[PDB]
Parts: C-alpha cells; structure tokens; sequence
C-alpha cells in the first residue's frame, strides 16, 4: 500500500520501486556536564552599590560556575529584557564560553540605543555593539536613586542631571566554562542515543576509540568537517561518534495483477539493525534465496535478481547465458546448408511535443 | 644580526582534533624564510612574537610585557624558573636544548605555546619541522606594545597568514605549507595537495589598484590626473578606471557616455569642455605552469591578458623573482615570466595559448616556444611513378571508452535539514523540488546498469576456448583468462590495479558485478577467435585461425598467400605488439586517464557537495541543531530558511551537473557499443574507426566504468618507387588490370596487387580489353601474353 | 504494447514534467499564501511585496529548472533524431555492411513506417540456419603448385575435395577457374595433396 | 550570404549570451538600486547590508 501510495496508482506493474527511508531512531536522552556547583556572581552585579558613568563602562569576567538565568528572567523588576540571537528560555540549557557583565548609567532615550547596528552620538562615542552582537542587555528603574553619571557628547564630557547591564557570549568553538542548571546523565555506549556534550547535542553512538588525543584536544574531526570524536567532560576518555542507520527502503513486487506478495530492500543496511537474506546491496525480506540460477526478472544488485516462482519470490545469482563450446581444430570448418529471413523491428524517438511557456502570466 | 627562519614558529590553530587531513587555515603566522633578529633591549610586539632560545644553561629566565612597563599601565610578567612557573599582571598564575614560545593578543585572551626539542651543536635555527603546542592561556584582555625578556635568542614577529598543515596518522601536523611564500605553494594551496602534477593551473586573480581618489564637481575638488588607474566621481559617477582624452564629439546636452553594454565608458568633465575615454583597470588571471614537483621545483608564471608592463605594478622576496628578471616575454596569451623563448618549433609540452607551448628541458629550465605542428614531407608525386610497399607491420592500437558512472542516490530531505521536524515541515512549503531531485538521481542511476548492459550484454552464449591452444602460432594467453590465477586476464588485471555515507548519500552497487563484465569479454573473445565473426550474425561457426586470418587479408585487400606465406612472421609480430601493450601498461599509467578523469569528476562533486553544508548563508549558523537549541521557533525559522534555500540552491546544481554528465557517459556508452558490434563482431571498412591503419580485427577487455579495445590493424611498412601506366597496348587495343597497377622496374611490365609488391606477367587473365589505343592518356606499349 | 516504450516514455516524461509545474504554483514558498489575489486582499501594498517576492522567486525556480530539465531531454531527442535519420540513409536507401547497424544477420533492405513522435524500422536481415561439419585445408597442392581459392574455401565430404562459398554450401569441382597458383607446397602450412581439372 | 548559417548562429547565440550576462548587472533584484556604491553610501551598514 505504501507503493501504491507512492505511485498514485492502485496496480502497479512489476519491478522494484523505491517507496521511503529507514532510519533508527535514538534510544534515550544523554546530558553529560562536569561536576561543578559554585554559582556565578550574579549578585555582585545586580546588587552593586553603584555603577559607573557611560564612557567608563565596567567589565567582570564569568567563568569556571554555573549560572541560573531563570532568576534573571523571571524577576519583574528588570523593565527592558530583550536577547539578540539567544533565547532567554535556552538560557538555562546553553553553556557558554565567557560571559561578560558591563554595566553603565543611561537615560530612558538611550536605552534603545544599546542594540546592533543602532547609530548616535551615544552608540559611536560612549558604547558600540558589534554587528554581529550575541548575548543581550538588561535595563530597570532607577531613578530613585546625583550628578556622577556623565555622559560624553564628543570625540567633552558634557554631564547632566537607568541602570544597564549587558551579557556577551561566543558559541561558535571554544570549551565550554559556563553552563547552567542542567544535571549530568549516565553514559550509555554501543547503542543510538541522543547526547549532549558542554552545549552540542547530535544522535549517534558512542563507542570506545583508540584516536591519540593530545590533552589540550576537546573533540575530533573528519574530512568532512564532521564531528568524529569528543571528549568526556568528567573523564579523561574519548568516545567516538557514528550516526545510526540509515538507508533507502524499496519494495519489489511481482505485480498486483499477478499476486500480493511483496519483499522489502533495506538498502546498504545490515540485516541486523532491521526468510531474511544479505545481499552486498543491503537486506532483503520476504524473498527466499535459490541456489539455482535464471535470466534476470526483477533487479536488486551486485549481480542479484528476484522473480515469482514456485509460488514466491525467490532471489538468486543472475544466469548470464547459456554455456557453449565450440568445436574449434585446425582443420574443422562448419559451413550453413540453408538460411532464414528475419524482419526486426526497431523504434526510435524522433521529436517531443513543442510547448511555450509565458513566463510573465505563469508566474 | 639577521638569520634564515626556515619552516620555524607554526602551532596547532586550535583544540580539534584532526587526522590524516590536509587542513587550511587563515591565521597570525610566522612566514616561512624571514629575518629573525638574532641576540635584554626592548623590542615592539606589533600582532605577535616568535621566540627561541639555544639556551644550553637555561641563562633566559622569564618575560616581560606591556605599554610603558612602569606604571600608569598594567604590564605581565613571567618569572618562569625551574621550580614553579610564576605569572602575574589582577592576575596571578603559578604552575643544549631548543625553546620556542609564541605570544598574540587577539582581542581577549593572551595565548602561550611552547616546543621543547633536541638539536645538535649548530649556530642557525635548525631545519626540519616541528610543531607548537599550547601550554597556557591567559584571559586578560590587556593592551602590549613592547616586551622585554630577562645567551642566544632570536624574536620573529607573526603576519597574518594562510597555511596548509598535512596532520600525520595520530593529529600531529608532519608539514606545511605557506601560501604566500611563492607560485609553487600557492599552487599546492589551491589544489590542496603537496604534490603537483605537471601542467599549468590557474592560480590566482591579477587587478590593477586605483592610485588615489579623484572629485570633480560644477563651479570639494580636485584636480584631474590622466593616463593610470584612478577612482574618480563626476557629478556622482562612481567607477574606477583609466582616464584618456577623447576623440568623441560629445553634443552639448550629453554628460555622459555608454556603450552597447550599458556601460559608461565616456564622461565629461564639469569644469571643462574635455571629454575623458574610461578605460577599465588591468586585470586577468594568473596560472602557474609547472613540471611535477618529483622533477623540479622551478615555475613559471602566466598573467593571461596583460601586457608586460603593468605586472611589477599592483610581496615576499621569493615572488619577486617572478616580476622581472629581463625572463619577461610577451605572447597573445599574455606576459610569460620564468621562461626562455628559444624560437625552436617542439611539440607542446603545456599548452598556453595563440601557439605557445612551455615545456621543462635542458641545467634544466622552463623554454617557452612555438608548437611544431609536425614533420615537413614532399611527396615525389609525377605522372607515371607509384610507390608500393614490399613488406607490413601488424600493429595494436589501445582506445579505452568510459561506459559507466558511480550510482550515487542523495536523500533529499536528510542532505537538506536531517533529523528535523521542523526544517521538514518548514522545507513541505517549497513543492516538489524535492521528488523531481529524487527522480532525476534515480533516472541517472537507472541508466548507468542500462549503459553497461548495452555495451558488455551483446553476447547470446557464454563461448569457452577449447583446452587446445593451436591458434597458428598466435598467443592470446595475455588477453585470455586464466582459471588458475576475479578470472581475470593479465592485462585486465593490469587495468584494474592502475586505475584507482553519510550526509543522506548513498552509492547503489551495479548491477553487474565485474566478474560478470569479466564473463562478458571472455565469451567474446572465445567466439572471435574460434569462429570469426560468424558468432555476431548467427550461430558461432568454427574455423581456423589462419583461415580467418586470411579471410580478414581478402577483406582487407591483400590476397590469401600473402599471410599463408608469412604466416611465422606475422604471428610474432603480432605476440611482439602484445608484449608491448603488456610493457606500456606495466609501465605508464596516463594511458587510462579517460577513466580517471570521469572518477575524479564525480569525486570533486560529491565533495563539493558535502562541503556546501557548512556554509552559513547568512544564517546564524550552518548547524540546524545549535540554532534550534540557541533560537525560539518564532524567530528560527528565519535562518532555517537561509539554510533550506542555500542547500537546496545547492542540490539543485549538483543535479544539473550530474545529468550533463550522466548525457556525456550515455553518449560514449553508445560508441563503445558500436565499436563493440562493428570491431570486434566483424572487420570494419571504415577509416580510422578501430585504429589507424586497415583494421583486422580488435580484442574487447574490461576497466573499471569502461571498456578497452586491443585493435589490431595492418600497416605498410617498406615502399618502393615503380614506374606506372593507366593502361597498355598489345594489338591496337587498350588493355587495363582486372585488379592491380601496372608496374615497371626499368626493362620489363608486370601487374601487381595495390599494398603488397607481387608482380606477375601481364597476361589475359590478369587484364581485360576495352576501347582503342588512341584515347587513353599515358598509354604505353608493351606485350600481352596468351 | 511494452514494445512501443520509448515513445510512450518520452510522452509520459513531457506529461509528468507539464503537470509538475503546474502543480507548483500551488505552493507558498514561505509566503503566507500562495495566491496573490488573497495576499493583495489581506495585507497593504507596502507590505504585500514581501509575500510576492518570495512567489515570483519561488516560481521562476520552477520555470528554470523545467526549461533546463527539456534542454538536456531535448539533446537527447536531438541525438535520436540523428540516429534515425543515419539509419534511413544507409539502411533503406542503401545496404549497409556495418555489424549489427541494422538488425542481427546480414542486412539486405529495410523499411519504414511512422510512429506518434517516432519512426520505425522493420530490417530484413539474412541469417545461416543449418551448419555442417566439413574437413578443410588453406591450399591444396597439384604437381609442385600451391592453389588458393579465388573466392570460397575448399571442402572435404570424406573422400573428395571441393571449394565451397562461405556462407552457403555449394561444393563444386575444384578447377583452374576455381583456383589460382601462388608459390609451391613447402611453404604452406597445412597444405594437402589433391588434383585440379583443368 | 546564407550558406555559412551555422558557424553565424554558434556566434551570434555565443555573443548574445555574453551580453546578456553584462546586461543583467543593471537589473535590480528588488533592491532599492542596482548600484553597489549607491546602495553602501545611501543606508547605514546594517541596513545595506
Ligand atoms: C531449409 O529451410 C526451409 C525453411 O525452414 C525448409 O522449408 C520447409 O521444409 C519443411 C519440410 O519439407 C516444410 O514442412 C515447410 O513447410 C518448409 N517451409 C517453407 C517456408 O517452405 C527447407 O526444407 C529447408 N531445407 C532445404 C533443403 O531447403
Ligand atoms: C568530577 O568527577 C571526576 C570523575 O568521577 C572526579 O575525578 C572529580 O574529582 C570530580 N570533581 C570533583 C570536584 O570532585
Ligand atoms: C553485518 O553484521 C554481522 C554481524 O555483526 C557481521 O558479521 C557482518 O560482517 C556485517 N556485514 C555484512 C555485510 O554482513
Ligand atoms: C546453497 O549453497 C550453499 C553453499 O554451498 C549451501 O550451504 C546451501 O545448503 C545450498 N542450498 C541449496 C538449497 O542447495
Ligand atoms: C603515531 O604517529 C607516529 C608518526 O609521528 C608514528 O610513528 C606512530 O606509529 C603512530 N602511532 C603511535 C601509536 O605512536
Ligand atoms: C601590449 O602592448 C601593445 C602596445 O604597446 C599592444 O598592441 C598589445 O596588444 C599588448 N599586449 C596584449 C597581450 O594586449
Ligand atoms: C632564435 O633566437 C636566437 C637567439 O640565440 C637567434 O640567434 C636566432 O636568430 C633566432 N631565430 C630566429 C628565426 O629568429
Ligand atoms: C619484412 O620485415 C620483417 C621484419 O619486420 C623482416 O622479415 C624483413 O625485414 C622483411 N621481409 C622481407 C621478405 O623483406
Ligand atoms: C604466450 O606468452 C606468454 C607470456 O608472454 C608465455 O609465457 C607463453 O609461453 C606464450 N605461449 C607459448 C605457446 O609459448
Ligand atoms: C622515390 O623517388 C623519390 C624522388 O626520386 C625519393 O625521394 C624517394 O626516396 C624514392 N623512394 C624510395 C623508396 O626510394
Ligand atoms: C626487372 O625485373 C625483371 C624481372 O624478370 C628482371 O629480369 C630485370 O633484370 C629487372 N631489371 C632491372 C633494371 O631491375
Ligand atoms: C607527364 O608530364 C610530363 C610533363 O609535361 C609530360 O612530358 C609527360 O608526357 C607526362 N607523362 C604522362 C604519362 O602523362
Ligand atoms: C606504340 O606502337 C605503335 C605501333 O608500333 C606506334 O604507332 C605508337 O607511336 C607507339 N607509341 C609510342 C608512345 O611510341
Ligand atoms: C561438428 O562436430 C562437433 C564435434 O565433433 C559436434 O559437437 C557438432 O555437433 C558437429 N556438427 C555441427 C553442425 O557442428
Ligand atoms: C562425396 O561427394 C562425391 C560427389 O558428390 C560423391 O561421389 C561421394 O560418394 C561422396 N562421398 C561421401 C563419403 O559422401
Ligand atoms: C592439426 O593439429 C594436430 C595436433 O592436434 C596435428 O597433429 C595436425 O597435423 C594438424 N593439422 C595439420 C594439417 O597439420
Ligand atoms: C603430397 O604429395 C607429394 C608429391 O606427390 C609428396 O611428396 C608428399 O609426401 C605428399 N604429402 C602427403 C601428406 O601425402
């Protein structure tokens, strides 16, 4: 039925017909985090007993702690909380690399101008975001707590009469030192999992290797720029990576007008990840194989055909014809004594049908 | 003072680790053969610093960096001692032979990598290479512009470079190659090999760079500078070219001027009546022609399309030997450099262009000259010589014919999103691109078997030779299978050893193993050789070998005796010509590069496409995994979307591609069909159609996607110079040759065969009478006898 | 009816290709909606472009890659055609020696007939039926002379020697009309001893 | 000067094409002009981009 499906066609003619993808799917899900507990100093930044002005901006370094920004994100108090590239909700199950906290004063009209590719006096004298800016800035109230906060109209520091702290990440290949609330998971081998290591998750199946990682070395790498490798976050082992199985799936029929039987071709897949028979061309289900050989019916691969036959379907080694020797010596000569006239017919395409497309009314 | 660097001060980029792969990477390296100062003063750190030490005592201790060392900046300072690793900055960390250290600051972070190595007793930096590996990083994020270290060391300074590092079995790099050092390594470079073959490859872009900038408006201005490449802005025209004056008569109104093209290739000047022709900026490419590396390393370099006088204009010291030198020589093609002309007419070696061929000869250099289309000949033509041959060579052509690619089916959806519901789902909008992709894979795929199956399958029975080998001395046991050793012959296993999944590719076996391809060409050989081509018509008659032998001299034109009566000479020729095949094959392997060719066509596409799947596309990233765990829905399905078009984008192409290919496959597949029914099943009449020479029959044997035909032919070999007549008169009446030339050497008439030298007497039967003496032209008198 | 495939195919193959490519401008491509006529309804002008725009590309992907898919069908026809006309030249206008070029055997005429977008050639060949063994020598050797067969090759029913043509068997008496003298005996290898009529 | 049509027609169709590809550089593609320069000095960069 899945044929039929496939063909929009309620008979289908003999023949071998490609109808889906087989794929294993993953087992159970893997977190793999190092054992690390100290909290990060959020405090420290939230609760400062005053910030500086906009042209001297204050840096502190996040690493080697778990950071919890489900407190960050669900406190009411923060007015502005808008992410670039990230989500607040992935926050949590992200681990980043380093995090950095800069914190200034602002007035309420600049503070839309803390964001990527904003242009102003503000933005080209004071702080400037990258265009390609990943993280995000936090804002709240704070008029009620003067004239220490300068601003720079310049490039000058033209002081008049809200606080802002901004979050900088890079995910793109450094180890990974910050991580959130997420707990480790048991590791689990020889079998397709889902994993997740410091932040990259995949499906695969892990297995013991035997690659010389240097001990500076995180993770592995094929010719392809594909993931190989990777490096047990709490233990100094390496475990391989290899996807779980997959193939095409085809199913040869003998057609519906002669029978219902069908057999079923995992391409490329060994027999065991699926009357069953291993064939260099993949699995093959519901066909018997025959020692004896015939001329071709149905074709599988690697010289291997299948046919209805006494009935079912059998697959065997293709028969490339009928064996003769001939009677050849040095003074034999084999002469015809009479002779038949054959008539073949032979066909030949020799136009198609002339088709014009309006480009203009078509589209 | 100064010393040569050698191939020092490279280390590993980053943490991946990689394995028996070719790697390029852009990043501040140290360039290969620069001048590394020899040595306590304070020196500049500029991007980076390359450090080393021969330091038998260990004399050096620690470094010092910074801005102005002494207060009002911050400054690091390592006191490295033999019993704890000591660095401070806000920051504290504690932890004859060849040191090396590297310091950068690229943005944040102050990374440190080090190399401990055994030398022996020499002054220099020694040569061989070895490789740098991170010790410590420091995340400080501080400014440095001069350092200090606190007796032999020498400092280099990092460039920014690209590289191409080859890692050994176990993610140690063995060698490198630095791009930019000269024409060979770009080349290695960009065929991302270390090794090159001989050839000329086209490296690089040559673009001519604008000396200034240039404003012109109506009564900010500038004034007008001609004759070389400016940019220039007239009244809001931005373009960059060459500024001549005109001949053009502008009309008063016009203020600019535009060729066919629409470009403006003429403009006005606001403040004058002149009128300036724009002239593009010099540009081409630049191809590197080169021997193979096993020979030399020498190069030369074309700039296709320049004259020779603009290419010092717009390095390393290497390169610069490649812009002058007096070797400058000017071609249609373009400015050679590296070549001597020597205007000596050879066969071309590597072509370049209008007739030029550059080829590597002797001290060896590379000669630039014109091709030599061939050896000049006069024929002695007059109106009453002939020239015939007195003697043969039997000789074998080899002509190999692709028939068959490799079936590669592509999953569509898992090569565009893979293992996604919601690129799946987001990818359901675009139709079906998709299935039309799939079908047109497995078309291709479908034809492949169909190709080789018309090709090889011609055969009705499966013909065996007979245990017996009295094929009149002729030895076919190179070309014939042996059971006992694939049952492959020699020269088809020859063939095979010279000749040499995931992403949702897959590769679909033949349909027909090589065994079977083997079956094939073995019952074809045994019915050619035991019946002739009798087997192609109908049921396979028997005859012997030197019957049909003679058979294919009839239908050649060269009568039965002739091989009856050479019958020892031509067979060893024809078993000496098979040792020679046998030989060539053994020895050179550029013969079956038609086959090689198809191979690495499809393997260069398939890689590309895999590679395409790491391009962002403007995207956040190239990964569907890290932007669904970074992004919400909402907002993911913006670069999702820039991932299903590029990558569709790209499946597309590679489609299309492979169908123009799959188009150039089926067409060889149907004259190596037609080779096969035509040269092996009968004796072609056609001219240079199995071989060059008067084709006796050709042997079929099988290559990896492709088939290989031995054709053996007939070649005259000896001529000799005869006088000749149209016709002779006897009686009063004409007499003209059944079948032949008439001949004399200097006394006497005979008749004989076109391409052999056999006269015999004039005679009746030999001519046959027809019309008067009287109209022939060239007649001659002479006697026929009865 | 599987004889007449490949004109049904190229039929089949055009109709697949047509009806795909109408059935593609029923999709969104990103767009909201894959009609203009409801776009244009539910958004304002400034804002409507952008669903169009990702129609217009959407469709024009599909015009290029169906004009491109009859560009590389229409070489193949092309081909074809060629080969047709090639076959009606050197088969039915004339005899053709070439292998196989026109049906299996020896060919001896052709003709045609139309076909819907094709033509067809029913080639008449000659094919040997009933072969028999025979005893057989490369020359024959009379009272110090070598003969070779001027067109055929001798034949022996046991006892008696006669020259034959190659694809019919018809012996007749070997004679100085049927044979012609080059060199003596000892040269030929296989040579046999028989007589000539003169 | 009709007999020599092929050659011609491989010329024309080669030269056409060419043009064709140099035309299609002052199309628009939807942007707000086909200038690159025009497009860089009119909107700030991330705009332009
Ligand atoms: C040669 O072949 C033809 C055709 O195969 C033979 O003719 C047949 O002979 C049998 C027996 O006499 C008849 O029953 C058939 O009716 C004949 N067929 C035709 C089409 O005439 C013929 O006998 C064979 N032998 C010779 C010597 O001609
Ligand atoms: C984390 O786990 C590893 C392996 O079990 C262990 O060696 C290490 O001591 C653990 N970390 C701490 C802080 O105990
Ligand atoms: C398939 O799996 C079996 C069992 O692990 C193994 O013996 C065999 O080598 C594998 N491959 C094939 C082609 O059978
Ligand atoms: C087929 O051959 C295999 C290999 O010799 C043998 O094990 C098997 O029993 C045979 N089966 C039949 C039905 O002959
Ligand atoms: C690792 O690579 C080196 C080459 O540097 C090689 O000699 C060695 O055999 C490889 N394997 C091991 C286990 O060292
Ligand atoms: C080199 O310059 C001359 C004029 O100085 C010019 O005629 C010639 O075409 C130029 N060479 C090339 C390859 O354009
Ligand atoms: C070829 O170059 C040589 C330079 O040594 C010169 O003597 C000779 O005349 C040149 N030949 C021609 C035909 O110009
Ligand atoms: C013909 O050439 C062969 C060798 O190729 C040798 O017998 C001789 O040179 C020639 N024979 C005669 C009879 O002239
Ligand atoms: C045929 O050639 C092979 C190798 O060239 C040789 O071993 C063999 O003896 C030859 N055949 C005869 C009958 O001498
Ligand atoms: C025939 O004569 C011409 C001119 O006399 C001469 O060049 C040629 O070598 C002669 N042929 C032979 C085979 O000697
Ligand atoms: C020419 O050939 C004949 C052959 O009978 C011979 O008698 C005669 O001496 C030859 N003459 C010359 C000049 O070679
Ligand atoms: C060949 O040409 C020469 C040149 O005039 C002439 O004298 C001679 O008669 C010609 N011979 C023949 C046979 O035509
Ligand atoms: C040939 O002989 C005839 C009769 O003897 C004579 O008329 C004629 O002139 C001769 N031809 C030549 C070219 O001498
Ligand atoms: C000819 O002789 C061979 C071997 O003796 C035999 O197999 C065959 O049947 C005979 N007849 C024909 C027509 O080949
Ligand atoms: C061979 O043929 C001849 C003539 O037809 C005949 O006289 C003779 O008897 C035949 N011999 C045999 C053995 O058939
Ligand atoms: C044919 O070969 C055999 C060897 O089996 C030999 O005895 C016989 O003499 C050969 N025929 C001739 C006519 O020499
Ligand atoms: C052929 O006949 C000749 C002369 O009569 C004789 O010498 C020779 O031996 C004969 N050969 C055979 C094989 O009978």
């Amino acid at each position: 039925s899945e044929t039929k499906c496939t063909l929009k066609s309620f008979t289908v003619e003999k023949g071998i017909y490609q109808t889906s993808n087989f794929r294993v799917q993953p087992t159970e899900s893997i977190v793999r985090f190092p054992n690390i507990t100290n909290l990060c100093p959020f405090g420290e930044v939230f609760n400062a007993t005053r910030f500086a002005s906009v042209y001297a901006w204050n840096r502190k370094r996040i690493s080697n702690c778990v950071a919890d920004y489900s407190v960050l994100y669900n406190s009411a108090s923060f007015s502005t909380f808008k992410c670039y590239g990230v989500s607040p909700t992935k926050l949590n199950d992200l681990c980043f690399t380093n995090v950095y906290a800069d914190s200034f004063v602002i007035r309420g009209d600049e503070v839309r101008q803390i964001a990527p590719g904003q242009t102003g006096n503000i933005a080209d004298y004071n702080y400037k975001l990258p265009d390609d800016f990943t993280g995000c800035v936090i804002a709240w109230n704070s008029n009620n707590l003067n004239y220490n906060y300068l601003y720079r109209l310049f490039r000058p520091l033209q002081s008049y009469g809200y606080r802002v702290v901004v979050l900088s990440f890079e995910l793109l290949h450094a180890p990974a030192t910050v991580c959130g609330p997420k707990k480790s998971t048991n590791l689990v081998k020889n079998k397709c999992v889902n994993f997740n290591f410091n932040g990259l998750t995949g499906t695969g199946v892990l297995t013991e290797s035997n690659k010389k990682f240097l001990p500076f070395q995180q993770f592995g790498r094929d010719i392809a720029d594909t993931t190989d490798a990777v490096r047990d976050p709490q233990t100094l082992e390496i475990l391989d990576i290899t996807p779980c199985s997959f193939g095409g799936v085809s199913v040869i029929t003998p057609g519906t007008n002669t029978s219902n039987q069908v057999a079923v071709l995992y391409q490329g897949v060994n027999c065991t990840e699926v009357n069953v028979f291993q064939t260099r061309a993949g699995c093959l289900i519901g066909a018997e194989h025959v020692n004896n050989s015939y001329e071709c019916d149905i074709p599988i691969g690697a010289g291997i055909c299948a046919s209805y036959q006494t009935q079912s379907i059998i697959a065997y080694t293709m028969s490339l014809g009928v064996e003769n020797s001939v009677a050849y010596s040095n003074n034999s000569i084999a002469i015809p004594t009479n002779f038949t006239i054959s008539v073949t017919t032979e066909i030949l395409p020799v136009s198609m049908t002339k088709t014009s497309v309006d480009c203009t009314m078509y589209i | 003072a100064y010393t040569n660097s050698f191939t020092r001060g490279v280390y590993y980029p980053d943490k991946v680790f990689r394995s028996s792969v070719l790697h390029s990477t852009q990043d501040l390296f140290l360039p290969f053969f620069s001048n590394v100062t020899w040595f306590n003063p304070v020196l500049p750190f500029n991007d980076g610093v390359y450090f080393a030490s021969t330091e038998k005592s260990n004399i050096i201790r620690g470094w010092i960096f910074g801005t102005t060392l002494d207060s009002k900046t911050q400054s690091l300072l390592i006191v490295n001692n033999a019993t704890n690793v000591v660095i401070k900055v806000t920051f504290e960390y504690v932890s004859k032979n060849l040191r090396e250290f590297v310091f950068k600051n690229i943005d944040g972070y102050f990374k440190i990598y080090s190399k401990h190595t055994p030398i022996n007793l020499v002054r220099g930096l020694p040569q061989g290479f070895s490789a740098l590996e991170p010790l410590v990083d420091l995340p400080i994020g501080i400014n440095i512009t001069r350092f200090q270290t606190l007796a032999a060391y020498y400092v280099g300074y990092l460039q920014p470079r690209t590289f191409l590092l080859k890692y050994n079995e176990n993610g140690t790099i063995t060698d490198a190659v630095d791009c930019a050092l000269d024409p060979l390594s770009e080349t290695k470079c960009t065929l991302k090999s270390f090794t090159v073959e001989k050839g000329i490859y086209q490296t690089s872009n040559f673009r001519v760079q604008p000396t200034e900038s240039i404003v012109r408006f109506p009564n900010k201005s500038t004034n007008l500078v001609k004759n070389k490449c400016v940019n220039f802005n007239f009244n809001g025209l931005t373009g960059t070219g060459v500024l001549t004056e005109s001949n053009k008569k502008f009309l008063p109104f016009q203020q600019f001027g535009r060729d066919i093209a629409d470009t403006t290739d003429a403009v006005r000047d606001p403040q004058t009546l002149e009128i300036l022709d724009i002239t593009p900026c010099s540009f081409g490419g630049v191809s590197v022609i080169t021997p193979g590396t096993n020979t030399s390393n020498q190069v030369a370099v074309l700039y296709q399309g320049v004259n020779c006088t603009e290419v010092p204009v717009a390095l390393t010291p290497t390169w610069r030997v490649y812009s002058t030198g007096s070797n400058v020589f000017q071609t249609r093609a373009g400015c050679l450099i590296g070549a001597e002309h020597v205007n000596n007419s050879y066969e071309c070696d590597i072509p370049i262009g209008a007739g030029i061929c550059a080829s590597y000869q002797t001290s060896q250099s590379i000669i630039a000259y014109t091709m030599s289309l061939g050896v000049e000949n006069s024929v002695a033509y007059s109106n009453n010589s002939i020239a015939i041959p007195t003697n043969f060579t039997i000789s074998v052509t080899t002509e190999i014919l692709p028939v068959s690619m490799t079936k590669t089916s592509v999953d569509c959806t898992m090569y565009i999103c893979g293992d996604s519901t919601e690129c799946s789902n987001l990818l359901l909008q675009y139709g079906s691109f998709c299935t039309q992709l799939n079908r047109a894979l497995t078309g291709i795929a479908v034809e492949q078997d169909k190709n080789t199956q018309e090709v090889f399958a011609q055969v009705k029975q499966i013909y065996k030779t007979p245990p017996i080998k009295d094929f009149g001395g002729f030895n076919f046991s190179q070309i014939l299978p042996d059971p006992s050793k694939s049952k492959r012959s020699f020269i088809e296993d020859l063939l095979f050893n010279k000749v040499t999944k995931f992403n949702g590719l897959t590769v679909l076996p033949p349909l027909l193993t090589d065994e079977m391809i083997a079956q094939y060409t073995s019952a074809l050989l045994a019915g050619t050789i035991t019946s002739g081509w009798t087997f192609g018509a109908g049921a396979a008659l028997q005859i012997p070998f030197a019957m049909q032998m003679a058979y294919r001299f009839n239908g050649i034109g060269v009568t039965q005796n002739v091989l009856y009566e050479n019958q020892k000479l031509i067979a060893n020729q024809f078993n000496s010509a098979i040792g020679k095949i046998q030989d060539s094959l053994s020895s050179t392997a550029s013969a079956l590069g038609k086959l090689q060719d198809v191979v690495n066509q499809n393997a260069q596409a398939l890689n590309t496409l895999v590679k395409q799947l790491s391009s962002n596309f403007g995207a956040i990233s190239s990964v569907l995994n890290d932007i669904l765990s970074r992004l919400d829905p909402p907002e993911a399905e913006v670069q999702i979307d820039r991932l299903i078009t590029g990558r569709l984008q790209s499946l597309q192409t590679y489609v299309t591609q492979q169908l123009i290919r799959a188009a150039e496959i089926r067409a060889s597949a149907n004259l190596a069909a037609t080779k096969m029914s035509e040269c092996v099943l009968g004796q072609s009449k056609r001219v240079d159609f199995c071989g060059k020479g008067y084709h006796l029959m050709s042997f079929p044997q099988s290559a990896p996607h492709g088939v290989v035909f031995l054709h053996v032919t007939y070649v005259p070999a000896q001529e000799k110079n005869f006088t000749t007549a149209p016709a002779i008169c006897h009686d009063g009446k004409a007499h003209f040759p059944r079948e032949g030339v008439f001949v004399s050497n200097g006394t006497h008439w005979f008749v004989t065969q076109r391409n052999f030298y056999e006269p015999q007497i004039i005679t009746t039967d030999n001519t046959f009478v027809s019309g008067n003496c009287d109209v022939v032209i060239g007649i001659v008198n002479n006697t026929v006898y009865d």
